[PDB]
RNA sequence: AAACUUUCAACAACGGAUCUCUUGGUUCUCGCAUCGAUGAAGAACGCAGCGAAAUGCGAUACGUAAUAUGAAUUGCAGAUAUUCGUGAAUCAUCGAAUCUUUGAACGCACAUUGCGCCCUCUGGUAUUCCGGAGGGCAUGCCUGUUUGAGCGUCGU
RNA sequence: UGCUGUAAAGCUGGGUCGAACGGCCUCUAGUGCAGAUCUUGGUGGUAGUAGCAAAUAUUCAAAUGAGAACUUUGAAGACUGAAGUGGGGAAAGGUUCCAUGUCAACAGCAGUUGGACAUGGGUUAGUCGAUCCUAAGAGAUGGGGAAGCUCCGUUUCAACGUGC
RNA sequence: GGCGAAAGACUAAUCGAACCAUCUAGUAGCUGGUUCCUGCCGAAGUUUCCCUCAGGAUAGCAGAAGCUCGUAUCAGUUUUAU
RNA sequence: GCCUAGACCGAGGACUGCGGUUUUUACCUAGGAUGUUGGCAUAAUGAUCUUAAGUCGCCCGUCUUGAAACACGGACCAAGGAGUCUAACGUCUAUGCGAGUGUUUGGGUGUAAAACCCGUACGCGUAAUGAAAGUGAACGAAGGUGGGGGCCCAUUAGGGUGCACCAUCGACCGAUCCUGAUGUGUUCGGAUGGAUUUGAGUAAGAGCAUAGCUGUUGGGACCCGAAAGAUGGUGAACUAUGCCUG
RNA sequence: GACCUCAAAUCAGGUAGGACUACCCGCUGAACUUAAGCAUAUCAAUAAGCGGAGGAAAAGAAACCAACAGGGAUUGCCUCAGUAGCGGCGAGUGAAGCGGCAAAAGCUCAAAUUUGAAAUCUGGCGUCUUUGGCGUCCGAGUUGUAAUUUGAAGAAGGUAUCUUUGGGCCCGGCUCUUGUCUAUGUUCCUUGGAACAGGACGUCACAGAGGGUGAGAAUCCCGUGCGAUGAGAUGACCCGGGUCUGUGUAAAGUUCCUUCGACGAGUCGAGUUGUUUGGGAAUGCAGCUCUAAGUGGGUGGUAAAUUCCAUCUAAAGCUAAAUAUUGGCGAGAGACCGAUAGCGAACAAGUACAGUGAUGGAAAGAUGAAAAGAACUUUGAAAAGAGAGUGAAAAAGUACGUGAAAUUGUUGAAAGGGAAGGGCUUGAGAUCAGACUUGGUACCGGGCCAG
C-alpha cells in the first residue's frame, strides 16, 4: 500500500469528557468529514493494520542438489504410465511410455504439419483435452489479466531446434524445452508428478550425457544422480520370499474371535 | 501470443484506447467485411466502411435486410441504414444502430481515394 | 526486556531505518541491461577486443602472497623491455601503469613474458589493410585467451635431507634474536667503547 | 504461512493467550538490555557471567591479515597429496624420493601434531610448525622445510 | 370476545448490505533528459449559433497557418460548406503565428483598471494645451564605446 | 421443503434473479466479531410527545383563485409618536432592485404571497466621490550586518537634476 | 512574545503561555478491546534480587516434543530396629 | 433346596471355546433373542414448527478474593475492525549433501524478472587457550574400573563381544605456580620432573544449507488512548495599551 | 598630450534572478524517544529552516593503501563485520586495509627570455560558400596574451639515422523518427430478444496475447504473429569508401650522451577553544594565537626525545562508465485493492463547503442490446392515479442491476391477570417422511406397529 495512505490527516484526539471514543479526529468545519475519526485500522478511512511492505521476502532459496534431485524424480515419474493418467494425460493410447519420436519432428516447421505428428504419435487426445477444457476464471483474477483458464498439454523435448519451437508455440497446451535446461516447473505441474513427455530421439540420446549414468559423467560440474534408501521397493514380494518366510512363526487369524 | 514489449495485453489499457478513440481511428476501428462477390471483384477483405456503401445485415433481429449506408454515427460506434427503422408508440420513427462488424458491404462507394486505397492493399479495381 | 537463556543480540534498528530500505527487485533487469550494453559496445569497436591486456602481480598481506591476480597496468620498465612507448601502448590495448614498480625479478619476467606474447598474436591494421583481411578476425576475449595462471604448488617427489637442528627450534631462535637485538647492540655498544 | 499460526486457532477466545490478569502491555521490564544491572540481574548473572567490565589491552588498529595462520594437523596432511597419486607414493616413498607437501600454497599457516602419520618419509613445507608435529614427521624419516 | 401487545409466514415499504464488474488506485520493472527575461510555473478575466461546469483557447479566443489524411459533425439548428476533391471532420501531425490583465515581472505605482517621460505618425487654427496609433524608459554584473573627474600623477 | 455432522458447518425443495461459479490435491494471506463511551452509514422507542405564549389587535365585504385567518382593493379599529415601526447614508453584502411568470423545495401553520424559483430589464457626471496631499506610520535606494531566508538605516559617512 | 489603573487579566466563543502544519502511528510498569468448533492435558498468587511495593528477572507450579531402557528400584503408608 | 410376582435390556452376527446330557462326531439353558399371532401400509409410527401445562432457568462482556449487582461498556442493524512484516537469534522437526557445505555479488544462457548452467573468492565448520608476546592436542588395541541394548558361543542357569549413553580413576593441549639439563650475544634458552589450581579444549570429526511451528530482541510492533516536548509558520475584524484623524 | 584610479549614459552586445522535488552538493539544526528515573549518551551528525546543480550529481588520476614475494585514480556490489574501536565501558554504537566482482581513461596549469622581432585575443566595419572564413581599424595585453614543459617527467645542447603524417567536401553503412502493406467459417441444427452458447462439419496457425461487436468469438472487426518496402533527420566528439589540397626542408615519435631539472605560504605545521568522528595524550572541520622549510614536507591509528627505515609529493585545475532516483516524460507488468476497499479524489476532486488567516476538506460508480424514456383514453386544480403502450423483463419507469438487516404497513394464524425470552417433557394444531421394496411367479415373500 502507499506509505501514507491513511495519514493524509492532521487529526487529533478530542480528549476525554466529550461523550465520544478517544480515536483522533478530523479538525475544522463546514464539511461533512470535520470531527470524523481517523488514522485507526478500525477507522473508515484510516491506515489499515501491519501494511504491506516491499521488503517482505518473495522469491526462497533451494539448494542446487535438491532442485537436482527434485528434477530426476519429476523425469522419472515421466515413464510410469500410472502416474501419468492419474496426473491428468489422456494417454491411453500410447503403446509405451517414455514416448520417443525420431529426430524429423526437430525439422517440422508449420503448426499443421506438428499437429500431423502429434495425431500420428498418438499425444493430439491430450491436446483435444486442453481445448475442450478452456473456462473464464473464477473470482477476481480475471480482472487481472488471468482472464481464462486451460488444461497443461504434452511437452515436447528436443536436441536441436530446427523449426520445432515456433510449429508448436500456438498449438493451445503445448509445451517445448530444450533437453539441456529442464526444470520442475514444467516437469511436475503444480507439484503432480507424471507429466506426459515426448521425446525427440535426439533429447532422449542426450539425457545419459545431461544427467549421468554409472558409465558416463553427467556434464554438471561434480553432479551424480541420487541413490535410493532402499534398492528393491517391492516389499509384498520381500516379504512373501522363501529367506524371510524361513524364519517367521506361523500367523494367527487377521481378526481374533470374541471369546467372552 | 504477443511477442513485442511494446504491444500491452491489458485489458484496461485496451477498453480506454477504444472508448477514447478519436474520429479518425473510429473510421478504422469501424470496418466491415466485403461480400464474397465483391471480395472476388476487388481481392480485398475488409474497408471501413462509408456513408453511400451498402450492406446485407447478417446478424441481429434485422439479419437479412438490405440497405444504403445513410451516416456512420462514428460517436456512437454504429451505422444507419436507410430504411431499417424503428417506430415510436407516438408515430415518429428512429434509426436502428448497426455496427459494421455484422454486416457485410454489397456495393462499394467509389472515388479516387476508395480506389487508392484498394490498389495499396494489393486489390485490383 | 531480558529473559530466558538466549544470545545477547545486537540490532541496530533504532533509527529511522525503514527510510533507507533497498530492496534490489532490478537484479535481474539490471543483469540483462548490463549483458545488452557490453553487446553494443563490443559490436561497436569489432573485431578490437572490449578488454586492455592486463598485468599479473603478486597480491599484498601475508595473507594473500600465495596468490596472484590481474593487476592495473605494465609498468613503465616492463613496457621499456618490449620496445614499446607508454603513449602508444594505450592505442593498442595494452594497460600502463606509471604507479607500479619492479623492485624483483620473477613478476617482471612474467609480465615481459604477457606482454612478448601478446605482441607476437597482434596484428595492427592500417590504410593499406583491405575490409577481407579486416573480416577475417572475429573479436577476441583478451582476459580469457591470455588468463592469470596460479604457479603449481611444488609436487612430486624429491630426496630427503635432514639439518642437524629442527625447524622448530630455527623459529624459537629467530623469535628469540628479533626480540632482543635492539637490547643486545645496546649492551654492546656501551661495552666496546667504554673498554 | 498465516494458516498454521496459533494466531488462527486464538480467534474466539478473548486474550490471545496472552492472561487476563498481565494483560499484554508494551514494555514492561524496559526496552532492550534494560537494567542488566538492577532488574534483569538475576537473568544476566545466570546466563551470562563475564558480561560487565573490561578485561585485556586494548589493540587500535586491529588489521585480521596479520594474523591469519590457518592449522593443519598431521592426521589431515596426506589430504595434500594428490588422490591420484595417493597410493604410490605411500608404497614408493623413500629417503630418496619422498612426497613434497607444500602447505602454504595449500592455503595453511602451521602444521600441528595431532594424530599419526603414514610410515612413509614426507617433505612438509611450512611457515610455522609445532615442536611435536615436526618430531613425528622426523620420525617416520621425513623433513620439515621452512618457507616464507 | 374486540381493540391493544407479542410471535411467525406472505406481499408491500424503509434502507443500501450482498453478488457480479471497473477508461480508477497501488506496487515493481524498463527506457529517456526537455522549464524560465526569446518572459516560466502560477493567478485573474474573457472566448462557442444556442454553455453553467469540466476540457480547450486568448480580442486571430472550444481556436489561425502548415503537413498528413480522406467524408463527416450530431443534442438541435445551419451555409453565400463540402464529395473521382487543393476537400467534410480531425489538440491526427505540428516546425509558422496569435497569445488579454498579470506573475521572477522590468518607467513609477497598485485595497487605484492611478501617474509620468522619450521617439515616429496622426486629429483639433499647435515646440508648449487636448485626443488617437505604433515603438520605448527596471536592477546587479561583464566586455567594449563615448563623455568626463581627481596637484593621484608623467611630460611639454 | 427436507437431509448430514457432537460442532464449526455442508447439501437439497420452492420463490426471486441475470453472468459467472464450484469439488478434489496443494500454495498463499489485509482470512472468521457482540461488545472496544469502537469506525462509517442507516433506523427505532421516546412521540404525534416537549413544544410552535416577548414586542397592545384585529374585523366586515368585494376581487382573484381548484382552494383564502394569512394575496389585492375598499371600509374600519389600532400602533410606532419626529430620541419613529419615518426619510438617508458609512462599514458589510452583491442583484437581494424592477416587471412578467410561477409554487416542487424554503418562508418551524398556510400560501394564489415573498428578499423563494424562472425569464428578461435596469446603475449615464468637467462640477458628487475616488483619483491628488500629507498624519500616526509603512518603505525602495550608495550602503553596514547576517551562512542565509533577510535585518538595519530614510535629517540615512553617496560624484544622487531622467533640472529651470 | 505582546499588552496589563494588576484579575494571571486580555491577545478572534482558545490563555498559569494563542492558533496552524509537521516531528508523530511521540512514550504509557496504566484503562478498554482482542473475531470459528471439538478433543486431550492443566496452573499461580509462593522463593531470591531489583528507586522493587499496580512492574520485571529468577526458581516453582503447566504443556509439548521426545529419548534410553522393560520390572530394574521406587512410595505424601505401615512394621521392626535405632 | 423348592415354589412363586413384576420391571428394564437383546450389544454381536457362518464355524472355531469351556462345560453339560450322554441315549451318538449327536443334542444343550453352555463365547450377547428367538418363536408365533393380529392389525396397518389413503395408515397407526417418527421428526421439526407454534402453542398449553408441569418443573427448573437473574444480563452478557470485564476487572476482581468475591458480580444479577445500587461496579463499568452495551437503544438497534449492516459493513469495516485488532499478534503483522522484517533484521538477527534459541530449541525442535523435515530435506539435500557431508569433513565439508552454501549456484542466484557476479558471469553464461533464455521460450526473458522464470527455468537451466558456471566458478574465484568469501561465510560458517574442520582446534583450542591466554590480557598478551605466544604455544598448541595418542604411554597404552585412543587407557583402567562398574553398568549397558544388540550380536556371538552355549544348554535354563553360564561364558564372550560390547556401539550410543551413564558413574568413576587416569593420559594429551592452552593458562597459572614450582623445578631448572646440555648450551650461551652471561642473559637468554627451557631439557626434565612436580602442583587440594584453571579453559566455552583432546581422546576415530558433524557440520553447512533451505523450509516450517513455537520462543527472543530492535523496529508504529496486537489495536485505540495522555498531560507534555520540539521545528517552521498565521493571526490585534474580538480584546489590551500607545499614537493619528473625525 | 599621455598614464593611474574612479564615475556617467534609455551608450554596443550580453548575462543573473523565478519554477519543479524523487535522486545530488553544502550550511544550519531540534525535541519526542531509549537509557524502565535523568543531566553525558541515544534518537541524530535525523526532521524542520537556508543556499546551489544535473541527467545524474559528487568523487577522481595518490602529500593513497600498506609493512607483503607488495598493491596502484574515482565510484558501486559481496565480503571484511556487528569486527578493531567508541560508550554514566551502561543503554547503545561502529568504520578501514586486504580479497571476489561491476565499470574502466586519462590528464591540465603556475613556477622558464619569442626576445632575430605579442608570434596571442574581444569588438567595429566590409565581404562570403555564415554554430563560422577572409581583409582591415581600434582596443586588450609586457603589472605578460601565444608556442614550449607538468614530475609518469621534462628542458637545453649532440645523436643512430631510424617511425609517422594535416584538413575541406560527396555517396554509404550504422543510429533515430516516421508512412504503406498481410492467414483462416460468420456453413447447417437447437435454445435465445441478441449466438459470441451447445451440437455437426470444417479452415488458418511463426497468428489460440488483448479488446470490440445485442451472452464464454483464433477463424465478424481491430489487432496479434511474420516479415517486406519507402521517407526524413542527426552524429568535432561512430566507421565503409571516394575526393582536392597532400606549402610535409613543417610537425611529431623512439634510443643513446652531457649539463640541468624552476614544482603552489598567513599555507603546512604547532597551541588552544568549540563541534564532530570508531579514531582512543585529541579523526575531520572551523575560530583565534604562533607561524615554517628545501632531500624539504606529509603520512606510518599511544604522548615525548634520539637514530633509522618505508611510502607518497599538499597548500592550483579538468574528466566518461559502473552508482542514486515517492519528481518529469514514455512504456510493460503483478499470487495487489475492488467503490466504507484502493490515492483524499474510479464521478464538473484538491471540487462543494469551512476558517480573518496559515490551513482544513467531503459525499457521490451500474435502466436497458437499443429510449424503444410510456403515443392515446379517462379521473383530478395539479402532483399523480387507472386503463393502454414499449421491452426478453416494468418483479428494469431516469426515486431506475441485484435489493439483506434494523425498522414499518396490511393480510392470515395464534397467545396474553405487575415483563418477555430459555432448557427438559408430553398433549393439541400445522408441516414433513417412509417398503408392499426397482418386490418375485392368485400365490410366495418382505416393511411397520403391537399381543
Ligand atoms: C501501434 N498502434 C496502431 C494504431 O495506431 C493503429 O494503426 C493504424 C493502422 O490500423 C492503419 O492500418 C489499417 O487501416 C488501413 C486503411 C484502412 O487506413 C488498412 O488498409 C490496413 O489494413 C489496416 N491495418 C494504418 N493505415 C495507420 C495506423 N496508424 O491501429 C492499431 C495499431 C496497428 O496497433
Ligand atoms: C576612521 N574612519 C572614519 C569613519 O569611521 C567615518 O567616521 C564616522 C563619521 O562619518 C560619522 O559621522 C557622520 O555620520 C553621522 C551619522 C551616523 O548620523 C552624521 O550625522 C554626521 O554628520 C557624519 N559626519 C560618525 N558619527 C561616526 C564615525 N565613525 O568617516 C570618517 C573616517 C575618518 O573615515
Ligand atoms: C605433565 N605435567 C605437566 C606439567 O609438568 C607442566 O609442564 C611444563 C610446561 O608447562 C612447560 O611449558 C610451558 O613453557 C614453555 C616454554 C618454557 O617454552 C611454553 O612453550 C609452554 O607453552 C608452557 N606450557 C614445559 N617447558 C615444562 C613442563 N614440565 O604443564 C602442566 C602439566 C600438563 O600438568
Ligand atoms: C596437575 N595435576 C593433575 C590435576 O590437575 C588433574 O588434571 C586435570 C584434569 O583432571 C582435567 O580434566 C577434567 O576436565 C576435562 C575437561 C576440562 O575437558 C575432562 O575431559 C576430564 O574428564 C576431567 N577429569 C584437565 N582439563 C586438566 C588437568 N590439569 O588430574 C590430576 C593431576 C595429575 O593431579
Ligand atoms: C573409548 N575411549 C574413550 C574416548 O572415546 C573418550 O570418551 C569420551 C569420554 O571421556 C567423555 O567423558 C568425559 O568427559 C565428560 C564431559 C561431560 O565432561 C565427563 O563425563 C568426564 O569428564 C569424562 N568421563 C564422554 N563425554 C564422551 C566420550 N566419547 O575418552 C577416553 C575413553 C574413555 O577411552
Ligand atoms: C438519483 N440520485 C442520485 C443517483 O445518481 C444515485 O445513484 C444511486 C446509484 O449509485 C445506485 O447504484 C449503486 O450500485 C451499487 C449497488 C450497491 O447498488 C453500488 O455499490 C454503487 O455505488 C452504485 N452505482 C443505484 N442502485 C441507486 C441510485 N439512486 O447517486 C447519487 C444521487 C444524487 O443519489
Ligand atoms: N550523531 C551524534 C552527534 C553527537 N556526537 C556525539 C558522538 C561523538 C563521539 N564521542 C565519543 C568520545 C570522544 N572520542
Amino acid at each position: 500500500v502507499a506509505e501514507n495512505a491513511g495519514h493524509q490527516t492532521s487529526a487529533e484526539s478530542w480528549g476525554t469528557g466529550r461523550a465520544v471514543a478517544r480515536i483522533p479526529r478530523v479538525g475544522g468545519g463546514g464539511t461533512h468529514r470535520s470531527g470524523q475519526a481517523a488514522f485507526g485500522n478500525m477507522c473508515r478511512g484510516g491506515r489499515m493494520f501491519a501494511p504491506t511492505k516491499t521488503w517482505r521476502r518473495w522469491n526462497v532459496k533451494v539448494n542446487h542438489n535438491e532442485k537436482r534431485y527434485a528434477t530426476a524424480s519429476a523425469i522419472a515419474a515421466s515413464a510410469v504410465t500410472s502416474l501419468v493418467l492419474a496426473r491428468g494425460h489422456r494417454v491411453e493410447q500410447v503403446k509405451e511410455l517414455p514416448l520417443v519420436v525420431s529426430n524429423e519432428f526437430e525439422s517440422v516447421t508449420k503448426t499443421k504439419d506438428a499437429v500431423a505428428v502429434l495425431k500420428a504419435v498418438g499425444a493430439h487426445k491430450d491436446v483435444v483435452k486442453v481445448i475442450k477444457s478452456k473456462k473464464l476464471r473464477a473470482g477476481k483474477g480475471k480482472l487481472r489479466g488471468r482472464r481464462f483458464t486451460q488444461r497443461r498439454g504434452p511437452l515436447v523435448v528436443y536436441a536441436q531446434d530446427n523449426g520445432i519451437v515456433k510449429a508448436l508455440r500456438n498449438v493451445p497446451g503445448v509445451e517445448t524445452a530444450s533437453v539441456k535446461h529442464l526444470g520442475l516447473l514444467q516437469l511436475a505441474p503444480g507439484a503432480h508428478l507424471g507429466r506426459f513427455i515426448i521425446w525427440t530421439q535426439g533429447a532422449f540420446e542426450s539425457l545419459d550425457s545431461v544427467y549421468g549414468s554409472d558409465s558416463t559423467k553427467s556434464i554438471k560440474s561434480g553432479y551424480t544422480l541420487p541413490s535410493n534408501i532402499i534398492s528393491n521397493t517391492d516389499v509384498t514380494r520381500l516379504i512373501n520370499s522363501a529367506e524371510v518366510q524361513a524364519v517367521v512363526r506361523p500367523a494367527g487369524e487377521k481378526t481374533q474371535k470374541k471369546s467372552h | 501470443a504477443k511477442i513485442s514489449q511494446d504491444v500491452s495485453s491489458s485489458r484496461s489499457k485496451a477498453r480506454k484506447a477504444y472508448f477514447t478513440a478519436s474520429s479518425v481511428e473510429r473510421r478504422v476501428l469501424l470496418s466491415a467485411p466485403l461480400s464474397k462477390e465483391l471480395r472476388q471483384q476487388y481481392n480485398v477483405k475488409s474497408l471501413p466502411i462509408r456513408q453511400n456503401d451498402e450492406v446485407l445485415v447478417v446478424r441481429g433481429s434485422k439479419k437479412g435486410s438490405e440497405g444504403k449506408v445513410n451516416s456512420v454515427y462514428r460517436l456512437k460506434f454504429a451505422i444507419q441504414v436507410d430504411k431499417l427503422q424503428k417506430e415510436k408508440s407516438n408515430g415518429a420513427s428512429v434509426p436502428i444502430n448497426i455496427h459494421p462488424s455484422k454486416v457485410v458491404i454489397t456495393k462499394l462507394h467509389l472515388d479516387k481515394d476508395r480506389k487508392a486505397l484498394i490498389q495499396r492493399k494489393g486489390g485490383k479495381a | 526486556a531480558i529473559s530466558k537463556n538466549l544470545p545477547l543480540l545486537n540490532n541496530h534498528f533504532r533509527k529511522h531505518w525503514q527510510e533507507r530500505v533497498r530492496v534490489h527487485f532490478d537484479q535481474a533487469g539490471k543483469k540483462a541491461s548490463r549483458r545488452q550494453s557490453r553487446l553494443r559496445k563490443a559490436a561497436k569497436i569489432a573485431p578490437r577486443p572490449i578488454d586492455a591486456l592486463r598485468p599479473v602481480v603478486r597480491a599484498p598481506t601475508v595473507k594473500y602472497n600465495r596468490k596472484v591476480r590481474a593487476g592495473r597496468g605494465f609498468t613503465l620498465a616492463e613496457l621499456k623491455a618490449v620496445g614499446i612507448a607508454p603513449k602508444y601502448a594505450r592505442t593498442i590495448g595494452i594497460s600502463v601503469d606509471h604507479r607500479r614498480q619492479n623492485k624483483s625479478q620473477e613478476t617482471f619476467d612474467a609480465n615481459v613474458a604477457r606482454l612478448q606474447e601478446y605482441k607476437s598474436k597482434l596484428v595492427i591494421f592500417d590504410k593499406k589493410t583491405k575490409a577481407s583481411e579486416v573480416a577475417s578476425f572475429e573479436q577476441v576475449d583478451v582476459s580469457a585467451t591470455f588468463p592469470v595462471e596460479q604457479p603449481a604448488p611444488e609436487s612430486g617427489l624429491r630426496a630427503v635431507e635432514v639439518p642437524e637442528q629442527t625447524a622448530y627450534r630455527t623459529l624459537r631462535l629467530a623469535r628469540n634474536e628479533k626480540k632482543y637485538k635492539g637490547i643486545r647492540e645496546k649492551r654492546a655498544k656501551e661495552k666496546a667503547e667504554a673498554e | 504461512p498465516t494458516r498454521l499460526t496459533k494466531t488462527r486457532k486464538h480467534r474466539g477466545n478473548v486474550s490471545a493467550g496472552k492472561g487476563r490478569i498481565g494483560k499484554h502491555r508494551k514494555h514492561p521490564g524496559g526496552r532492550g538490555k534494560a537494567g542488566g544491572q538492577h532488574h534483569h540481574r538475576t537473568n544476566l548473572d545466570k546466563y551470562h557471567p563475564g558480561y560487565f567490565g573490561k578485561v585485556g589491552m586494548r589493540y587500535f588498529h586491529k588489521q585480521q591479515n596479520h594474523f591469519w595462520r590457518p592449522e593443519i594437523n598431521l592426521d589431515k596432511l596426506w589430504t595434500l597429496v594428490d588422490s591420484e597419486k595417493k597410493d604410490e607414493y605411500l608404497s614408493k616413498s623413500s629417503a630418496s624420493a619422498a612426497p613434497v607437501i607444500d602447505t602454504l600454497a595449500h592455503g595453511y599457516g602451521k602444521v600441528l601434531g595431532k594424530g599419526r602419520l603414514p610410515e612413509v618419509p614426507v617433505i612438509v613445507k611450512a611457515r610455522f610448525v609445532s615442536k611435536l608435529a615436526e618430531e613425528k614427521i622426523r620420525a617416520v624419516g621425513g623433513v620439515v622445510e621452512l618457507v616464507a
